[PDB]
């Protein structure tokens, strides 16, 4: 109800950090809740 | 509550970087090492280590310094 005047993001500690292959294996899990939890946030570059 | 702490962890197992015996141990870090912030990283490791110990009783008594104490046989830079 205030996006446009706050807009929930997911945080920097969400993501896999962009060096290690998916053959890391708790790396997946905090790809896989980043997938669920995307579109409950407000940002719109949230798809990419 | 650090963005470079956390990332040193993820990479660490007990298998690798950690040696138990008795009460003793050592905990040795993963190779982004001595390049360490100890105001950032090597400090608020050990608090949230001790705060740790103490929500089940073991009283953890952490003394991180670059020697390393192991069954009571001290060595400092290689030389026991």
């Amino acid at each position: 109800a205030y996006n446009g005047l706050v807009t929930t993001v997911l945080s920097e500690d969400a993501f896999p950090d962009s060096s290690q292959s998916i053959t890391h294996l708790p790396s997946m899990w905090k790809c896989l809740f980043l997938t669920l939890a995307g579109p409950m946030t407000s940002d719109p570059h949230s798809p990419v | 509550k650090s963005a470079s702490l956390k990332r040193i962890l993820t990479d660490m197992t007990i298998q690798r970087n950690y040696v138990c015996q008795g009460d003793d141990g050592i905990l040795l870090l993963p190779h982004e090492a001595a390049s360490k912030i100890s105001a950032d990283d090597m400090n608020e490791l050990l608090t949230c280590l001790r705060d740790y110990g103490q929500l089940f009783g073991w009283n953890y008594d952490i003394d991180w310094s670059d020697t390393a104490e192991y069954l009571k046989l001290y060595a400092l830079m290689g030389c026991r």
